[PDB]
RNA sequence: UCAGUAACGGCGAGUGAACAGGGAAGAGCCCAGCGCCGAAUCCCCGCCCCGCGGCGGGGCGCGGGAAAUGUGGCGUACGGA
RNA sequence: AGCGGCCCCCGGCGCGCCGGGCCCGGGUCUUCCCGGAGUCGGGUUGCUUGGGAAUGCAGCCCAAAGCGGGUGGUAAACUCC
């Protein structure tokens, strides 16, 4: 029985509602859980990083978007080839692998492979036996300077290039870019009538 | 505060505020939005005019990032790049230009309000539109696309 | 071997070895009872397919099931509502045939524990079906460390719960747009997630 | 004049190389064997064929095609279907008519 | 969070999703088929020794049973031998 | 109240041996092999979902294929990715 002037509005409440209703007076005391289940895990694990293993850098689809560089699943199978580590080891000493992802482009094939050399050479690696090393285990004096990391590694950073102020070319003042736009806007639209008609005179031309 | 409210002061008139020849029944008009079409005509007819019918077509899987473009004028153009070197342009003798990113800002598409300050620019955008573009011609400066 | 082509004549239906075949095979398993059990399955190759590996603990039956949808139980017709709700002949059942095969013969050997079904033949108002059972305290299944999570609690009567693949089709999952209504666990809690209100404590 | 790489038109798109990586295997399903044809064209020897195409074979020895495809697609399903089995029997007639004229 | 939105509906009353983005948690795998190794495979009964309040290991059994209508090993789509 | 004391019990996990088990990995090149069948899909009737020339499920008849198959939100053919 609507008044003057108000706004039309359709409320969802005609189901049963007061008996299907989740309160959240666990919060308080549910962070304080997950506090405790992550750091008794972030003493299990002594000298080992807190945050996974590291992952990898990939764009962001979706036009919106795709002018950024975030965090990913895997590393690929060509970003291990290259850089020469085996698909299993990857596993057993912190990198993270899915077999699922292409490769498309290069630039970030090689930014990849580049951001393993710097992990493989800041890896602090312990001996098994505490007696005995292999080719390419670590020295005794490292490990009493082992220690952890927390947060994620190498994070993810969005940089920027620069550019300074050039001056500007006698050219670029004749340039038109809105019938440019618009031209290729149109060209875009008359790609099947224009490589048809052709075809028609071309059948027509025989006589 | 329920001592602040209209019940407390009513304790003891006899009706509560809602008369007494039509009392405060449950639901005389219907429940809700009842009678858009026969007797409530007048306030939808008078306070919401199309409520009723249908236009135009139908698009069904939509999605709103295909058509994500966010908007600038050329009147705040300059607040995206600090003050200094809005200063050093004004100042230097050579002819130089300060480059303007929007993309990096976060907008694609250039419109062109208001008035615009006399000194060269080199604009970097996806999209433009002809006045704003003709703006910046008539300064000085370029306007050049990006993908 | 064998066993690539087999498996190319079992999709000969419609030729006249295997018209013969079932021409024979459905009459013999007319005379029969409804459930009974074979020392040995006639399909070797499709039971291998499943898990059926030929040693001691496993169990095959075979059991026939009629044929049709499901009139309401109710009198004369007398259906009482609105005249929406008055159908009773044409409804259709929502689980298939071979899961009510599976617990038919799920329920009255109730020390075993199904592990899947298959086709055998048809009739005009009977379909035919083998089963596969497995005992679950055998030595030879115990011991096994490949397959003893069969005989964990959890897995009991698979069947009834809608686990076996003839019940994962009737439950409507999978991924994609083509299956938007289970995302959870399943229609329900894809319901419950819904229809809740979520009141926090500040709003 | 000045060419830029232009967000809306037919080519658009940022410029980015591209390279040459093998295949993914699973890109390939059951192409194809050669010892997969040795068998089932052994099974095809042994068991004949179906009867909706012990028609279809007695109406293309009349020179019929549209017919038998509206006579092979009621019953097999889609038009495509139809046509990859019609190009079949277009074959499987033509080296009995092969081995008759021998 | 998108969202009371694209859409349905005597298009009236009213019902009503997902993808992307930021976060909690983070773990992945095995068989059949194709093939090769002389059933290279299990379970139970027998005697002895050790331990046995979750019935197990090693030695012996011309002592018996199931499996060629297929038991084990390598091997599964990130290719593999 | 206190990293205060004492007396019992069961473990978690660290080290010595004494036992048995298992002899296995890379890289680079030549030759071989490689996949789930009354199901996919099509017509139809009925319930369903926001899904609209029919999202899913179920029933009846028809019933496949290997440079093949399904999906690419308006039915239909010819096409390319
Ligand atoms: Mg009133
Ligand atoms: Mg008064
Ligand atoms: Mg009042
Ligand atoms: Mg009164
Ligand atoms: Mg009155
Ligand atoms: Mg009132
Ligand atoms: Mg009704
Ligand atoms: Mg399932
Ligand atoms: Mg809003
Ligand atoms: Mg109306
Ligand atoms: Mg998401
Ligand atoms: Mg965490
Ligand atoms: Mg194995
Ligand atoms: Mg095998
Ligand atoms: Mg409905
Ligand atoms: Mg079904
Ligand atoms: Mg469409
Ligand atoms: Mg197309």
């Amino acid at each position: 029985a609507p008044s003057r002037n108000g706004m039309i509005l359709k409320p969802h409440f005609h189901k049963d509602w007061q008996r299907r209703v989740a309160t959240w007076f666990n919060q308080p005391a549910r962070k304080i859980r997950r506090r405790k289940a992550r750091q008794a895990r972030a003493r299990r694990i002594a000298p080992r990083p807190a945050a996974g293993p590291i992952r990898p850098i990939v764009r962001c689809p979706t036009v919106r978007y795709h002018t950024k560089v975030r965090a990913g699943r895997g590393f690929s199978l060509e970003e291990l080839r290259v850089a020469g580590i085996h698909k299993k080891v990857a596993r057993t000493i912190g990198i993270s692998v899915d077999p699922r992802r292409r490769n498309k482009s290069t630039e970030s094939l090689q930014a990849n492979v580049q951001r393993l050399k710097e992990y493989r050479s800041k890896l602090v690696l312990f001996p098994r036996k505490p007696s005995a090393p292999k080719k390419g285990d670590s020295s005794a004096e490292e490990l009493k300077l082992a220690t952890q990391l927390t947060g994620p590694v190498m994070p993810i950073r969005n940089v920027f290039k620069k550019e300074k102020a050039r001056v500007i070319t006698e050219e670029e003042k004749n340039f038109k870019a809105f019938a440019s736009l618009r031209m290729a806007r149109a060209n875009a639209r008359l790609f099947g009538i224009r490589a048809k008609r052709a075809k028609e005179a071309a059948e027509q031309d025989v006589e | 505060p329920s001592r602040l409210r209209k019940t407390r002061k009513l304790r003891g008139h006899v009706s509560h505020g809602h008369g007494r020849i039509g009392k405060h029944r449950k639901h005389p008009g219907g429940r809700g939005n009842a009678g858009g079409m026969h007797h409530h005509r007048i306030n939808f007819d008078k306070y919401h005019p199309g409520y009723f019918g249908k236009v135009g077509m139908r698009h069904y899987h939509l999605k709103r990032n295909q058509s994500f473009c966010p908007t600038v004028n050329l009147d705040k153009l300059w607040t995206l790049v600090s003050e200094q070197t809005r200063v050093n342009a004004a100042k230097n003798k050579t002819g130089a230009a300060p480059i303007i990113d929007v993309v990096r800002s976060g907008y694609y598409k250039v419109l062109g309000k208001g008035k615009l300050p006399k000194q060269p620019v080199i604009v970097k955008a996806k999209f433009f539109s002809r006045r704003a573009e003709e703006k910046i011609k008539g300064v000085g400066g370029a306007c050049v696309l990006v993908a | 071997g064998a066993y690539k082509y087999i498996q190319e004549l079992w999709r000969k239906k419609q030729s006249d070895v295997m018209r013969f075949l079932l021409r024979v095979r459905c009459w013999q398993y007319r005379q029969l009872s409804a459930l009974h059990r074979a020392p040995r399955p006639t399909r070797p190759d499709k039971a291998r397919r499943l898990g059926y590996k030929a040693k001691q603990g496993y169990v095959i039956y075979r059991i026939r099931v009629r044929r049709g949808g499901r009139k309401r139980p109710v009198p004369k017709g007398a259906t009482y509502g609105k005249p929406v709700h008055h159908g009773v002949n044409q409804l259709k059942f929502a689980r298939s045939l071979q899961s009510v095969a599976e617990e038919r013969a799920g329920r009255h050997c109730g020390a075993l524990r199904v592990l899947n079904s298959y086709w055998v033949g048809e009739d005009s108002t009977y379909k035919f079906f083998e089963v596969i059972l497995i005992d679950p305290f055998h030595k030879a299944i115990r011991r096994n460390p490949d397959t003893q999570w069969i005989t964990k609690p959890v897995h009991k009567h698979r069947e009834m719960r809608g686990l076996t693949s003839a019940g994962r089709k009737s439950r409507g999952l999978g991924k994609g747009h083509k299956f938007h209504h289970t995302i959870g666990g399943s229609r329900r809690a894809a319901w419950r997630r819904r229809n809740t209100l979520q009141l926090h404590r500040y709003r | 004049a000045l060419r830029y790489p232009m967000a809306v038109g037919l080519n658009k798109g940022h410029k980015v190389t591209k390279n040459v990586s093998k295949p993914r295997h699973s890109r390939r399903r059951g192409r194809l064997t050669k010892h997969t044809k040795f068998v089932r064209d052994m099974i095809r020897e042994v068991c004949g064929f179906a009867p909706y195409e012990r028609r279809a074979m007695e109406l293309l020895k009349v020179s019929k095609d549209k017919r038998a495809l509206k006579f092979i697609k009621k019953r097999v399903g889609t038009h495509i279907r139809a046509k990859r089995k019609r190009e079949e029997l277009s074959s499987v007639l033509a080296a009995m008519r092969k081995a008759a004229a021998k």
